[PDB]
C-alpha cells in the first residue's frame, strides 16, 4: 500500500415496493442499522458516537428543541 | 414501528458527551 | 379463520366462533404471515382445543 | 416463491412433505420477529 | 442472443425509462516543464476525489508527433489525447487526426508484382512506418504509361517524402502501379467503415485547423475535437481534470466493443 | 443499440471483392528456387476465379519467430505449417493461439498478485525470449515449496521459448517471476471459435492438441494434414482444392486490426 | 433384477524418476498435497506412488486408489511395450498359473492371452500337428523353436488357436499365465505424454478404437503437466467410474 | 436410514484375516515354512489359499508406533507382565477404539478439553509430556508459564501415551518436537475390525477412564500358555466364534491409511 449525491440521486428509481412496506412493517436499531455494512475495526469504534453527534445538531434536532421551549414557554 | 430509529438517534445521543469527553482526553 | 403452524411440521385451521377444523391452503398462510401481526400462543391448538 | 410476491419472509428459496419444510422454514424465520415487537400477546 | 443477424426492436415513447478505464497521452513537454516525480500519484489522488477508482488511470508517454502516431494504441476505454500545435506540421496533426478518430477496416498489400485501384472515397491508401516515401505512376486501359515510364521507377511523382505517416487518395475508376522501399515502412489498403467514439482529442494553441474527412466539401468542426489556450501544463492538466465528466458525456463505450456486435467486426 | 439481439428470429422451415491470404515457411520459398513464383500462382488463382489483386502472400522466418506478434491479414488464413518430431508443444500453443477468439487483460507483475477464475482462463506471454516462474501460496499467502522472497526457488514451467501458454489450479493466488525485459505477460478468456483462420499442415502425424482440456482433443475440419516430398506439389494440391476449403470456414469473423488477441486495459 | 421409471475417494499418481530429477524438489509433494486440499480433495487422501522406467514398472503392476492416473511417456522405439502396458493395466485380466514342463495348452477365443512377466523373460514358441510332430522345430532342441520375444520385461503373446504349442521359457527370470479378458477395467486412465496415439488395446486388427480413457497432451516441463492434470480432476473423474470386479484374489488397496 | 421389516416371515468367504504375534514366538517355534503350514491348515478351515497375511513386531512399545492395522477382521495376540500393565491398557484403547485425531502444536497454541470422549494422544519413539493449568488471566498455578522444571509430570520415557485432564481448562504442554507428534483425538465410538487375545494370566486391561465403568466386553479374550503352537492351533480351529464376534467397519467418515482387501 462529490458525485455520490448525483450517484445516490440516481439510484433511487429501482427499489421494489412490496419489499419496501415488508422493511418498514419491522423497526430497526441501532444494531441493525449497521450490521449489514463493513467497517474497519480502528473505525467502527467510534461510528455511532458519530453519527450521533452530527445528528443531535440536525435541524430536526433544532425543530424539536423548540417545540419544546414553546411548550415550556406556554407555561407561563 | 420502523420510525423508531429516527427516535432512539436522539435518546442516546447524550451519550455522546461521555465519549467527547474522553476525546478530550486524547485530543 | 385462524391458521396455526409451528416449527415440528404440522399446521391448523379452523373458526373462532367454534372449534371445528377447515382445510388448510398454504397461499393464504404464507400471504397473511407476510404483513399480519403474529401472535405467541402460550395456549396451543391442541390445548385450546 | 410461495405465496403472492416475491418477499424474504415467504422466501422459503425450495430446493429442488413440501408443506412440512415449508412451514419449518417459515416458523424459524418467523422468530425473529419477536425481536421487532411485531407481536401482541405474551 | 441471436448475434450476428440484425433484428428490429420495439420501444415505446411514453414510458418512463432511464466501472472502467480512463487513459491519457500527454507530450515530453510537459513532462520537461513540470519537474515533479511523483504527479502520477496526485492526478490519480485527484481522479479518485472526482469518483474513478484509484490505481487505474493509465499514462503514456511519446517523444514527437510524428513519432507517437507511428502506430498508434486504441487500447483504451476513453483516449483522451493533447497536441501541442505547430505552424509548421499541420498535415501530421490532420492525418493523425483522421487516424485516431475514425474506425479505419484494412486489407493487406503488396506493391511489388501486383496492380491496385479504388471504387469509392471510403478508399484510402494508408503507410506507416519510419521512412515512407510513395510514388505514383497511373497506367491506361491497356496498361500503358501515362506521365511516366512503366518501365523505370524514377519518372514517377512523389505524393510523401520523409514522413511517418501519409494518407493519399486516388481517383476512382483507375490502376494504379506503386513504388516504395517497404524495408522501414509499410502500406496498406483501407475503407474508412465508421465514426469511432472511442477517443476525443484536445488541441492547445493556435485556432480551429483539423480535417477528418478527405472531402473539400465539408469540414465538420464536429464535437470530439477542442481547443483551449495555455501557458503553464499545470494549468491545462488541472481544466482537463475539472470536465472529465462532461468529456465523459460527449463520449460513450466503443460499439464494437460490446458483446452485442461479436460477429460483425470485433472491436 | 445491440444489433437487436433481443427479439428472437423466426422463419420457415420449407422456406426456398475478397481477400486470400497464404502462409508460407521461408525455407520452402528458398527450395523453389525461382524468382516470379508469385506471378504463375496468381494466374492459376485468376483461372479458378478469384479477381487480380485478391490472393496475397506474406513470409515468416520461423515457427519460433512468426508466433511472436502473430497477424492475419486477410478475411481468410490458410497458414503453411513445418512439422518438427521435438516442437509439438509449441505448435499446439500457436494453433490454439491462432485457432480461437481471446479477450485479454493487461499484467504488471511488480505490483499485484494473480489468479484465476474459472477453467476459461489462460495466460498468454509473447516475446523474443519469455521465462516464467511460479510459485503459489496457501490461505494465509505463505509459499508452499517456495521462498516468497527468493528468486532462485520458485518452479519452472517455462524457459527459453517464444510463445508460451500456461495454466494452474484456480482458486489460489500466485507471484509471478519473468524477465520482463524482454517478455508481456497477459491475462486472456477464451470466447469461442474463430473460424476466420485455416491451418494445414506438411508431414506430422495428426498431432495438434488445439485446447488445453485434457479429456479430449476435438479434430475440427479447420485442421487438416498433407504428405509432401517437393513444396510445389503442395503448392498446387492446396490451389486445386481452394473450394473446399473457402466452404469449410466463414468471412463473417473478420477482426478490425490484425491481432490474435483482442487487448484491453 | 431391477426396475425405476424415468470424503470417501482416493487419487493416487505414477510418474516417472526423470520428472522428479527435473523438479528438484524434496517437498513437492506438501505443496500438491496442499493444491488438491484447496481444489476440494481432503488431505491425507493422495498417495503418490513413484516409478523407475516403463520397462521396470511393467513387472507386477499394482493399483492402490480407486481412480488411478498414470503419465506415460513416448518411447519412438519400445512402442508395443507402452501397448503391452496398456492392455494390461486397462481391462479386467482373469489369470491362473500355467506349466511348462509335461503339458500343452491352447486358446479358444480373442479373449484368451498369455500374459510372461518377469526380470528378462525370452520366451520360445514352437506349434505341433495332430501326431505330436512340430513344424519346423524339434520337440528337444531348444534352438530350433522360434523366438517371439528376447530381452523383455513385460510380453502379451497371442497365438492361433485351436493348435497346441510347446513353450520355452527362462523360468529362473520370468513366468507365465493364462487370461481372459472378462471386462474393461475402468480405474486406470493412462494419459500419455508426447506421441501421436500409438496404441492399440485389441489385438484384432480390424479394430483399434481409442476410448475415453487414452489421452494425450504435448509437454516440455512436467511442472507444466502435473497443474494441468491437478486443475482438470473434476473431467478425470467424471470419466472414469468405480469398480464392479469380484475380487476373487485379494490385494492391497489404499483408503484414508 | 430407517429400516421397515417383518417379525413373522421366515428370513435366514471373501474377507482378510491378519495374525499378529510377538517375534520372541518366532525365535521359539524355529521354522521358516510354518507360514505355509498356517495357511495350509486355514486352506483345510475353509478359507481360500494365498488370503491370510502375518505382521511381526520386535517388541510391545514398538508395535506401539502407529498401530494402524490394515486387515477386515484382526485378532492380535498380546504378551503377559505384570510389569508394563499400563502400557498393554493404552494400545488395547487405541486398537479396539475408533478415533478422528487433528493436528496440533505446544509451542504457539494452548488447548483444553470439553467432553469427556476427547483425550490427547502421543505417538512416536519417546514422549516425555509435561503439563500444567492456567486460570483466566493466563498465570501459572503450581507452574512458571515459562520454566520447564515446574511443570508436573505425566509421561516420562513412554512410547505411546493416552492422556486425560480435567475438562474446561486452559493447559500448556512441553515436548521435543522432534522425537514425538502430539494429535487431538475423539472417541466415535466402538472398533469392531480388530480383537485382543491377551495370552497369559489376569486381565487388567481396561478400556475406559472412567472408574466406575468396567467394560468386559465379547472381544477381549484371555488364555494361558506354555507352547506357542497350542495358542496358534487354538486360534486357526477356532475361527468361526472370533469373527461372529466381530462385524465389519461402521466408520461414518473413513481415514485415510493403507489397507489390505484383497
Amino acid at each position: 500500500n462529490g458525485e455520490l449525491r448525483e450517484e445516490f440521486n440516481a439510484l433511487s428509481q429501482e427499489i421494489a415496493m412490496s419489499q419496501l412496506i415488508d422493511l418498514a412493517l419491522l423497526p430497526l436499531d441501532m444494531f441493525s442499522m449497521f450490521s449489514g455494512i463493513k467497517s474497519t475495526i480502528d473505525a467502527a469504534k467510534s461510528m455511532a458516537t458519530n453519527v450521533m453527534k452530527k445528528f443531535k445538531k440536525s435541524g430536526l434536532a433544532n425543530s424539536v428543541s423548540t417545540l419544546t421551549d414553546s411548550l415550556s414557554d406556554a407555561a407561563s | 414501528m420502523a420510525s423508531l430509529i429516527y427516535r432512539q438517534l436522539l435518546t442516546n445521543s447524550y451519550t455522546v458527551d461521555l465519549s467527547d469527553e474522553i476525546q478530550e482526553i486524547g485530543s | 379463520d385462524v391458521f396455526e403452524a409451528g416449527i415440528d411440521g404440522k399446521f391448523f385451521a379452523y373458526k373462532v366462533d367454534t372449534f371445528e377444523e377447515i382445510p388448510f391452503d398454504v397461499q393464504k398462510f404464507a400471504d397473511l404471515v407476510t404483513d399480519s401481526p403474529v401472535i405467541s400462543a402460550i395456549i396451543d391448538f391442541k390445548t385450546l382445543k | 416463491s410461495i405465496g403472492s410476491s416475491a418477499s424474504a419472509w415467504t422466501d422459503v428459496s425450495t430446493q429442488i412433505s413440501s408443506v412440512s419444510t415449508q412451514t419449518s422454514t417459515i416458523s424459524r424465520r418467523l422468530r425473529l420477529k419477536e425481536m421487532a415487537t411485531q407481536t401482541e400477546g405474551m | 442472443q441471436n448475434y450476428g443477424i440484425n433484428l428490429p426492436i420495439t420501444g415505446s415513447m411514453d414510458i418512463a425509462y432511464a466501472t472502467s478505464t480512463l487513459c491519457l497521452y500527454y507530450p515530453t513537454e510537459a513532462a520537461t516543464e513540470i519537474n515533479d516525480n511523483s504527479w502520477k500519484d496526485t492526478l490519480s489522488q485527484l481522479f479518485l476525489t472526482k469518483g474513478w477508482p484509484t490505481g487505474s488511470v493509465y499514462f503514456k508517454e511519446y517523444t514527437n508527433i510524428a513519432s507517437f502516431s507511428v502506430d498508434p494504441q486504441l487500447y483504451c476505454d476513453y483516449n483522451v489525447v493533447l497536441m501541442k500545435y505547430d505552424a509548421t506540421l499541420q498535415l501530421d496533426m490532420s492525418e493523425l487526426a483522421d487516424l485516431i478518430l475514425n474506425e479505419w477496416l484494412c486489407n493487406p498489400m503488396d506493391i511489388t508484382l501486383y496492380y491496385y485501384q479504388q471504387t469509392d472515397e471510403a478508399n484510402k491508401w494508408i503507410s506507416m512506418g519510419s521512412s515512407c516515401t510513395i510514388k505514383v505512376c497511373p497506367l491506361n486501359t491497356q496498361t500503358l504509361g501515362i506521365g511516366c515510364l512503366t518501365t523505370d521507377a524514377t519518372t514517377f511523382e512523389e505524393v510523401a517524402t520523409a514522413e511517418k505517416l501519409v494518407i493519399t487518395d486516388v481517383v476512382d475508376g483507375v490502376n494504379h502501379k506503386l513504388d516504395v522501399t517497404t524495408a522501414t515502412c509499410t502500406i496498406r489498403n483501407c475503407k474508412k467503415l465508421g465514426p469511432r467514439e472511442n477517443v476525443a482529442v484536445i488541441q492547445v494553441g493556435g485556432s480551429d485547423i483539423l480535417d477528418i474527412t478527405a472531402d473539400p466539401t465539408t469540414a465538420p468542426q464536429t464535437e470530439r475535437m477542442m481547443r483551449i489556450n495555455w501557458k503553464k501544463w499545470w494549468q491545462v492538466f488541472y481544466t482537463v481534470v475539472d470536465y472529465v465528466d462532461q468529456i465523459i458525456q460527449v463520449m460513450s463505450k466503443r460499439s464494437r466493443s460490446l458483446n452485442s456486435a461479436a460477429f460483425y467486426y470485433r472491436v
